[PDB]
This record gives structure tokens, C-alpha cells and sequence, in this order.
């Protein structure tokens, strides 16, 4: 667990590290440039070195080849003296060379991580999504394919939803069941509750009531609002248990009033 | 606009300044760009430093208006700077400006041959502040005290 | 992978989640490695070891695992609900054996004779009386969702009614990460799907983006711009979980202002890392101002999705129109980013039609001799585009900048110029259009014939106007009211005044001064000059000028500071038209 | 007025809030009863459909209201003002 790469890093515009009295959109420009002009020195210090080497490096390669050349022929007993004083001065320098390169990455071991060096880009794509586009249906045939791609699979769930009448469960249906959410469910509970009263079934009739003013209460908010009902919420739900809260017991008559 | 501060409120202001001055030196941010012009004051006089803002020489040390070395920033510069900044609070009126010479300007500060008239200051002034203005001011780097200095001066000053 | 014959005591690789209410147990299962009798004395009761991470060691270059449990002390939070712990385990090289504990100091193991397990692991919690809540239904679905829906593999939940008597719902476990794939083997319908699965969302995303970063900091992720605003998206009431970070696909953290600015807010995505600095707890983050480097190149990225969205222009009205209060609020705020977020900027303007043009459009349009762009600020489009204010303006063929909500007297201050040009306002003191010597010529002969006019007109409204003089914009109209240069315009103040929780007593300061613009080739004016002429105090001349000057700064956006001194001198002047023969 | 002034408007929710107008009579007023003489005395006229009009925009302005167009109403006032002065 050793955490110890991740220790020193800097944020340029950095909003928790402010003072009072320094203007905040001006401290973030002087931080900013201040780690791009260390970069540009350091580089510049580093790359001085990296010119300064070479040339001894080379200088120490020619003076030994030539010191090869003289040691073993006529004037070699001063050329040796020479060119050995040569591959040695300039060996010196090499290493004095090393020195400083060396420090050189010992200090670029201890300066902090930055956005330029920790990372760089993979993959990167974007799409926009053109495909959905306008379209029109006859809604004769669309309410009956309601009816049999739902309703008969959903009026079985009717006492899945709510049963008790001031406050109820699974109104979490605004999102499990949303695609629900439209007037073909509203008449359904006029179409299909026509047994109920000719059956006489209050109880079924008063539980379904609930279930009715809310679907009037969505329906009616959506097109109050030109949103739409798949956009409403249980807090609107909770909204309406303000203050004074419903009209429910007008329409504990409407299902004799309705026939 | 040249309107008015008590003596008390112009030290609040050069406190602030220093404040914030310090703040800057201890991130090793040298602001170089100090001008009364580049500090604000808003709402309760909170002093606001920032470069949102002749001046172009006037406000800088002697070496710097030489070009003496290749941009020779210090945390001193910005010293003298806020001294410069201290004379005019002090005062109401910008240093040297019985004269307006471009040229005499780059050769009597250049060349160390006038100081700020110090006896342009206010009667209000405590002689500590006049110090310190004199201070702030002193033509070598080596000789003017640092921000953490500054201010523990204008804290004791103040009180 | 290498010995086939490993999976033999049973294919298949899954979770199972079994509650008990009957017994008050919670069981875990998997058809994972199991345990021999060594590692359940050294791996479970040894604290701050852990077989995973020696597991991971005996691996080399490179393999193709990256597994979650690095610490070694993970395994007791078991004690956090439970009373009692058993581990029952098979590994393939070993027998079936039951680890028990308390933690109480102790463990017992002993090797187990009950149904047989084909191979890995059982875990059993016998919970704590004031804890049951974890065997009812609704917690364990939300609990499973909450923090592990990306683990993959299947993760089934087993409930003895449903009709069945065992339902196994898989369905804790759907939704495949599909930000692990390669992009190009991805299409839109299934980012849809997914998004509709990460935000509850009934539509399609706008436009998404998947990127991936490498380094130091290793991660992928995906960001989506949604087609509506959502309805309560501003609401400075509500805790926002609009990107969430996982680390190895586990959830760690959320309600984030570090990793996005608020004005990027309504985007919703996914950041996934496989590698962090990690607390303890796995809640948080160690090192924080990563996050903040996670941060800035989240907010590259998103800007260029709104650039490249930007070329298409039935997908941009869409997205400016959900979004423009976003934009407006990241000039105001992003003094880094100002200068990109300007180019995204689009208005209404005079020269265009009831279609909205760039800056960079405007710019393009503009004659050799203008220096500037020229803009006025209102309550509507209508009220601006008739006002008095625009007429020389237009009359001259410049065009205007139209801005025309409420959010655009607080971008407009930050926004100083756009391409080297700066912007001005038609509404203050000292406006120019380019100069016509001629034109010069008579406004000089102009001062001159009403001079004394603006003095009188200054004398009487002494109290509430810094100077009268003559206008160089109007046409149509006998004046109009302007502010000062420094301190608020005529629709700042409205603004401000209405600040609900705003301290107003700093309001006597930055309030502008007004001035007052008259048309001397206007005809009431000129009349006002001759009759001025005739007589300095004429008492009507005073009625006279007073009644002009609540017209024109009421026509120019400023409240009446009484309204019934106002609207009784209209009942009186209708009164003298409507034939009372009793004047009384 | 404070809704429309708010900056972060939301704008597509504020169209349903808007209170309905409804407009008082002093029935005691002379000029409300010289109206009431004039709409008997002639119902085509002209000059009734501007007095009903300007004394509209007057009630917005002393109920709180603000103006569509603040330059229609001013109009009338300089049209007023013109004739007043005997200008046109
Ligand atoms: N079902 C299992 N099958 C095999 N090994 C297991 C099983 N459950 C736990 N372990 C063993 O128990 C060890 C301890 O796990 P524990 O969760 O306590 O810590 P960890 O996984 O090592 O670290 P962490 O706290 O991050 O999860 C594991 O490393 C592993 O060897
Ligand atoms: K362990
Ligand atoms: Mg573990």
C-alpha cells in the first residue's frame, strides 16, 4: 500500500489554496505561467549539459585515436606526453559532465507531478444522435394495440397499484412502469370499471377512484405545464399531500353518478 | 478622483497590501507588475492585488528602470514597488513630481541622485511609517527589509 | 485457462444472494477458487493479509487479472451486522471445511459433513436483532445497485414468494459496463440503452463521448449530453449525482464539485480508474488534488463535444436552446476558459432574421468602418428592437446584438470583446458610430443653437440628472434617458432590485448617474426652444419639461419613483380631450 | 417582477404563472361616467376604443405591471403633448 508516487503534486488553479486579499482569477495566471516557465529554464539547464558533454565526449574519442596513432611512431616521446595530457583533461571533463547530468535527473526526480506529466490522450470519439425524427399514426389502431400490447397484460396488475387511498404503494411506477404513464391507461379505468357498476362493486370502485385522480391529476398537470406526463415525480405527489389535499370525496359518488 | 482617507484607513489599506504581498512571496511569486493602479479596493475596503489594471518606470527599482541586469526580479523589487505605493498613500502626490522628465527620471533614480521628497508626507504620519517608507525606499536591494518585516511593522505601527 | 480440467467440479462462474427471515441469516455464495484448510488459518485469521494480493504476485508479465481486494481487512466488516460468522469452503486440492467466529478473540475450523458444495465458497451471517433490514427485498436490491452493478459476474437474489416459490432474480446485475469495450465495436443503440440504465432517463442521450486517458493517472470514461434540461437542474437545494468514479468498476465516491464545475452540471457520466491512492474505507480518495487533474481534462473534453455539436445546426438549437443558461453562467465564472466558451455563444441580431448568428457571424458581417460590436440588453426582443435606443443606429445599417435575458447583464460584464473587438452598449453615455464631417459640422452648429435650452432643462431637473446635451442616436423620438459610464445600466438596476436575500444598502453606489439625450431636429423641442426663448420662467416651460422627462424614463426602462403623480397627470390631460365641461 | 428578473430563469416553466388580468371601474369617476354617456351615444366611435386603451396602459402602470411596448405608450403621450401645444 505504498502511496507514495501521488504525494507531490501541483494544480496551477487550484480553488482551496486563496487568500483574501489577492484577486482570485490573477493568482490562477501567475501560478500557470510560473510552472511553464520552470519547465522551459529547467529544460534549457538540462539541454546545456547535454551540448557541453558531447563535445568533450568527442574530443577525448579523437585526441585517444590520435593517441594511438603518435605513442607508436617518431615524435611519440613528446606526442605521447600531449596527447595522453589531452585524453586526460578531456577524460575529466567528461566525468565533470556526468556530475552534472546526474544532479540534473536527481533534481527532475524531485520536482512535483503536474497535468503535462502524468498523462496523455487513448481513444477519443464523439456521436450525435440523428436518428430520432418525427412521425405520425393512426391512433384508431394505435389505442387498440395499447389495449392488447398492455392493458391485457397490465389489468391484472391493477392491484399491484395503489389500494389504499391517501397514500400508497408502488408509486415508484414513475419509474418502473413509465411507459404507462398516458390517457389510453385513463380510459381503461372508464372502459373496463363498467362491470363494477352494473355489478354494483364499491369497494373495487372507491380503491380504482384513487387510482383515477391521480391518473387525472398527471394527465391534467402534464397538459396544464405542455410537458411531458412521463416528466412528473412522487415529490409532485407529495406536493399535493400539502395543506389542504384532495376532492376525492365528490368522486366517491361519480362512480353512481357516472352510469 | 483624489478623495480622502483618515490615517487610520490608509494604514488599513497598506496592511492589506502587505498582507497579500506577503502571500505572494511565501508561493515564490514575484508580482513585478506593482502599481497602485494594479491594487483594488472593493466593498469594506478589502484590498484586492492583482494585473487586471508615465508608470511605466515610476513605481520600479532603480536596476529594473536601468535594465541593469537581465530581468533582475526579487521579492526586494517588488519591496521597493510597495514603498514607492507607501509614499503616494502617505502623501496624496506621486514621488519626484516637482520634475516630469522621462530622461532626468531614468538618470536621477538610475543613478542615485534623488530620493522621493519624504518631506512631502503627511503631518499625520507616524514617524514609524515615515521609516518605513524611507525604508522600503533604500536604494540597494541588500538594504530594504522583507514583506514578513514590513508587515510586523505596520501590525506594531498600527496599534 | 492453461489446465481446462480446473473447472471440472462445476462450469459455470456466478453469485448467488439468499436471505432467510425464517432463521434470520443472510447467505452469500460463489462458484469461485475456494479455500484449502491452510488458507482458512492463515487468509481469515491473520489481520492485514491478504491471499489476493500473493495471488496476484505468483502471476507474471503481465496477466490478464486486475482484482479488487489489495488490504486485508475488508472481510470483518462482516461483523458490522452480524453476531455470528461461518465460512463454509471447497477448494479442488483439499476437503469441505466450516470456519466459525464471534470475533471474539478467536476462530474455530472444522471440517464440515453437510450437503456438499461442488466447489468455493459459502458465507453465512447470522444477524443482529436491531439489524434485519438486510433481509427484506427493497434493501438488498438497492444496496447491490448502490455500490456493485458493474462487478461482472452474475449476481442472482433468491426469495421464496413470488407465482413462484423461488424467484431468482439475475436483474441485480443487468447492465453490462459498456464503457470497457472499444468504442468502434459500439453503436448508438447501445450507448442508449446504457444511458437510459445509468440516469432513469426515458430518452435517448444528445450526443455522448468516450475517451480514455494514460500515465501516471490510467482511466476511461463516458460523458452525455441529455436532449432536455432536466426540470429541477438548477435547484441549489438538491445534492447532485450527476458523475460517478469507480475505481476497478467498484463504486467509490459521488456529489462531486471536484471533479466537474457547477456550470458543466447537467452532463452525466461515468469515470472509471484502475488505479487510485485509496482511504481505507474505500469511501474516498487520498490524495484530492487528483481529482482535480481528473477534473481538467473532463472539462477539455466536454467543451470540445459542444464545439464538434456545434456543426450540426438542428442538434445545436437543441442543445442551446436546453442549455444557453450553462454556457453564459462559464463566461461569467471561467476566466480560463472564456475565450472557447465566447465561440459557442449565438444571438438574435437587427441585420438577421427570427434566426440566431455567432459572434464570429457578426464579426463577419461588419462594415470596414466599424469598430466595435453594438448590443442592447432588455426584457424581451420586442421592447429592445423598438426602441428608441437602435433607431440612428439602424437608420445607419450597423448591426446589433439583441440580449435579451437576465443572465446576459452578468456575461456581458466578463466579456469585454470578442475577436480584438470590444463590445458597447447602445444604452451608454458616449456612444459613437463613424464620423461624417458634415455631420459633425452640424452637431457643432446644434450645441450652439440650443445651449441654453440644456441649461434651463438642467436648472429644472437639477435633482436627478448629472447633464442634458444633445444626442447623436436618436431619430423618431423627442429624447431618451442614458447611464454614466462606470457603475449599473437601466436593466442592471432592475435586476439587483429584485435579489431576493441582496443586502441593498451598497444601492446609493452603484447606481449610475443619469444623463439626458434631447433631439434638437425633433419638432416638441425645437417649439420647447422658441417658447424657452420667449420667456426663462414660464412656469408651463417647467410643467412642461418635468412631464417629458417621466415620459422618456419610463420608455427608457426606469421606474417612476411614484406612478399616481404620473398617472394623475394623465387623468387630467384625458379630461381636456374627452369634452369636460366641468374643469373642476 | 421578481420571477421575470431572476438569472438562472428556467424559462420553458414560467409561461403557466402568469396571473390573468382583470380591470376595476370606478363607477363614481367623472371621466368613467362621461364614458358611460359617450358608449351609450355612439358605439362605433373611434374615439372611446383609444380612451379605453390609454387609460388601460395607465391602470398597468399604476398596478405594477409593466408595458408590452413602453413605446406605443409613449406615443400617446406625445400625440397628446403635441396637440396641447398645437404643433400639427
Ligand atoms: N470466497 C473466497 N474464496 C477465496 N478466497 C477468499 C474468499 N473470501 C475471502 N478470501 C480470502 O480472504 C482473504 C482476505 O480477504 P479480505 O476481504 O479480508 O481482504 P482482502 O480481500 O485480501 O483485502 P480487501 O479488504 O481489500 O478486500 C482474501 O485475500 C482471500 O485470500
Ligand atoms: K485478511
Ligand atoms: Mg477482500
Amino acid at each position: 500500500v505504498d502511496y507514495s508516487v501521488w504525494d507531490h503534486i501541483e494544480v496551477s488553479d487550484d480553488e482551496d489554496e486563496t487568500h483574501p486579499n489577492i484577486d482570485t482569477a490573477s493568482l490562477f495566471r501567475w501560478r500557470h505561467q510560473a510552472r511553464v516557465e520552470r519547465m522551459e529554464q529547467f529544460q534549457k539547464e538540462k539541454e546545456e549539459l547535454d551540448r557541453g558533454c558531447r563535445e568533450c565526449k568527442r574530443k577525448v574519442a579523437e585526441c585517444q585515436r590520435k593517441l594511438k596513432e603518435l605513442e607508436v611512431a617518431e615524435g611519440g616521446k613528446a606526442e605521447l606526453e600531449r596527447l595522453q595530457a589531452e585524453a586526460q583533461q578531456l577524460r575529466k571533463e567528461e566525468r565533470s559532465w556526468e556530475q552534472k547530468l546526474e544532479e540534473m535527473r536527481k533534481k527532475e526526480k524531485s520536482m512535483p507531478w503536474n497535468v503535462d506529466t502524468l498523462s496523455k490522450d487513448g481513444f477519443s470519439k464523439s456521436m450525435v444522435n440523428t436518428k430520432p425524427e418525427k412521425t405520425e399514426e393512426d391512433s384508431e389502431e394505435v389505442r387498440e394495440q395499447k389495449h392488447k400490447t398492455f392493458v391485457e397484460k397490465y389489468e391484472k396488475q391493477i392491484k399491484h397499484f395503489g389500494m389504499l387511498r391517501r397514500w400508497d404503494d408502488s408509486q415508484k411506477y414513475l419509474s418502473d412502469n413509465v411507459h404507462l404513464v398516458c390517457e389510453e391507461t385513463a380510459n381503461y379505468l372508464v372502459i373496463w370499471c363498467i362491470d363494477l357498476e352494473v355489478e354494483e362493486k364499491c369497494a373495487l370502485m372507491e380503491q380504482v377512484a384513487h387510482q383515477t385522480i391521480v391518473m387525472q391529476f398527471i394527465l391534467e398537470l402534464a397538459k396544464s405545464l405542455k410537458v411531458d406526463p412521463r416528466a412528473c415525480f412522487r415529490q409532485f405527489f407529495t406536493k399535493i399531500k400539502t395543506a389542504d389535499r384532495q376532492y376525492m370525496e365528490g368522486f366517491n359518488d361519480e362512480l353512481e353518478a357516472f352510469k | 478622483q483624489e478623495t480622502k482617507f483618515q490615517m487610520f484607513q490608509l494604514i488599513d489599506i497598506a496592511r492589506q497590501t502587505a498582507q497579500g504581498m506577503d502571500y505572494l512571496h511565501a508561493k515564490n511569486i514575484i508580482h513585478r507588475d506593482m502599481k497602485s493602479n494594479n491594487i483594488f479596493l472593493h466593498e469594506g475596503l478589502t484590498v484586492k492585488i492583482g494585473d487586471f489594471g508615465t508608470g511605466s518606470v515610476l513605481w520600479m527599482a532603480p536596476e529594473v528602470i536601468r535594465m541593469q541586469d537581465n530581468n533582475p526580479f526579487s521579492f526586494q523589487s517588488d519591496v521597493y514597488s510597495y514603498g514607492i505605493v507607501l509614499y503616494e498613500l502617505m502623501t496624496g502626490e506621486l514621488p519626484y513630481s516637482h520634475i516630469n522628465n522621462r530622461d532626468q527620471i531614468i538618470f536621477m533614480v538610475g543613478r542615485g541622485y534623488a530620493s522621493p521628497d519624504l518631506s512631502k508626507l503627511y503631518k499625520n504620519c507616524p514617524k514609524a511609517m515615515k521609516r518605513l517608507v524611507a525604508d522600503c525606499v533604500k536604494k540597494v536591494k541588500e538594504e530594504r527589509p522583507l514583506f514578513p518585516q514590513i508587515l510586523s511593522s505596520i501590525e506594531l505601527l498600527q496599534h | 485457462l492453461t489446465d481446462p480440467s480446473k473447472l471440472d467440479s462445476g462450469k459455470e462462474l456466478k453469485i448467488d444472494i439468499i436471505p432467510n427471515p425464517q432463521e434470520r441469516t443472510l447467505t452469500l455464495v460463489d462458484t469461485g477458487i475456494g479455500m484449502t484448510k491452510a488458507d482458512l488459518i492463515n487468509n481469515l485469521g491473520t489481520i492485514a493479509k491478504s491471499g489476493t494480493k500473493a495471488f496476484m504476485e505468483a502471476l507474471q508479465a503481465g496477466a490478464d487479472i486486475s482484482m479488487i481486494g489489495q488490504f486485508g481487512v475488508g472481510f470483518y466488516s462482516a461483523y458490522l451486522v452480524a453476531e455470528k460468522v461461518v465460512v463454509i469452503t471447497k477448494h479442488n486440492d483439499d476437503e469441505q471445511y466450516a470456519w466459525e467466529s464471534s470475533a471474539g478473540g478467536s476462530f474455530t475450523v472444522r471440517a464440515d459433513h453437510g450437503e456438499p458444495i461442488g466447489r468455493g465458497t459459502k458465507v453465512i451471517l447470522h444477524l443482529k436483532e436491531d439489524q434485519t433490514e438486510y433481509l427484506e427485498e427493497r434493501r438488498v436490491k438497492e444496496v447491490v445497485k448502490k455500490h456493485s452493478q458493474f462487478i461482472g459476474y452474475p449476481i442472482t437474489l433468491y426469495l421464496e414468494k413470488e407465482k413462484e416459490k423461488y424467484i431468482d432474480q439475475e436483474e441485480l446485475n443487468k447492465t453490462k459496463p459498456i464503457w470497457t469495450r472499444n468504442p468502434d465495436d459500439i453503436t448508438q443503440e447501445e450507448y442508449g440503452e446504457f444511458y437510459k440504465s445509468l440516469t432513469n432517463d426515458w430518452e435517448d442521450h444528445l450526443a455522448v463521448k468516450h475517451f480514455s486517458v494514460e500515465g501516471q493517472l490510467e482511466f476511461r470514461a463516458l460523458l452525455f449530453i441529455p436532449r432536455r434540461a432536466p426540470f429541477d437542474l438548477f435547484e441549489n437545494k438538491k445534492k447532485k449525482n450527476n458523475i460517478k468514479l469507480y475505481v476497478r468498476r467498484v463504486f467509490i465516491m459521488d456529489s462531486c464539485d471536484e471533479l466537474i464545475p457547477e456550470y458543466l452540471n447537467f452532463i452525466r457520466g461515468v469515470v472509471d480508474s484502475e488505479d487510485l491512492p485509496l482511504n481505507i474505507s474505500r469511501e474516498m480518495l487520498q490524495q484530492s488534488k487528483i481529482l482535480k487533474v481528473i477534473r481538467k481534462n473532463i472539462v477539455k473534453k466536454c467543451l470540445e463535444l459542444f464545439s464538434e455539436l456545434a456543426e450540426d445546426k438542428e442538434n445545436y438549437k437543441k442543445f442551446y436552446e436546453a442549455f444557453s443558461k450553462n454556457l453564459k453562467l462559464g463566461i461569467h465564472e471561467d476566466s480560463t476558459n472564456r475565450r472557447r466558451l465566447s465561440e459557442l455563444l449565438r444571438y438574435h441580431t437587427s441585420q438577421s432574421g427570427d434566426e440566431m448568428t455567432s459572434l464570429s457571424e457578426y464579426v463577419s458581417r461588419m462594415k470596414e468602418t466599424q469598430k466595435s460590436i453594438y448590443y442592447i440588453t432588455g426584457e424581451s426582443k420586442e421592447q429592445v428592437a423598438n426602441s428608441a435606443f437602435v433607431e440612428r443606429v439602424r437608420k445607419r445599417g450597423f448591426e446589433v446584438v439583441y440580449m435579451t435575458e437576465p443572465i446576459d447583464e452578468y456575461c456581458v460584464q466578463q466579456l469585454k470583446e470578442f475577436d480584438g473587438k470590444s463590445l458597447v452598449s447602445v444604452t451608454k453615455e458616449g456612444l459613437e458610430l463613424p464620423e461624417d464631417e458634415e455631420e459633425k459640422k452640424k452637431m457643432e452648429e446644434s450645441k450652439a443653437k440650443f445651449e441654453n435650452l440644456c441649461k434651463l432643462m438642467k436648472e429644472i431637473l437639477d435633482k436627478k440628472v448629472e447633464k442634458v446635451t444633445i444626442s447623436n442616436r436618436l431619430v423618431s423620438s423627442p429624447c431618451c434617458i442614458v447611464t454614466s459610464t462606470y457603475g449599473w445600466t437601466a436593466n442592471m438596476e432592475r435586476i439587483m432590485k429584485a435579489q431576493a436575500l441582496r443586502d441593498n444598502s451598497t444601492m446609493g453606489y452603484m447606481m449610475a448617474k443619469k444623463h439626458l439625450e434631447i433631439n434638437p431636429d425633433h419638432p416638441i423641442v425645437e417649439t420647447l426652444r422658441q417658447k424657452a426663448e420667449a420667456d426663462k420662467n414660464d412656469k408651463a416651460v417647467k410643467d412642461l419639461v418635468v412631464l417629458l422627462f417621466e415620459t422618456a424614463l419610463l420608455s427608457s426602462g426606469f421606474s417612476l419613483e411614484d406612478p399616481q403623480t404620473h398617472s394623475n397627470r394623465i387623468y387630467r390631460m384625458i379630461k381636456l380631450g374627452l369634452g369636460i365641461d366641468e374643469d373642476e
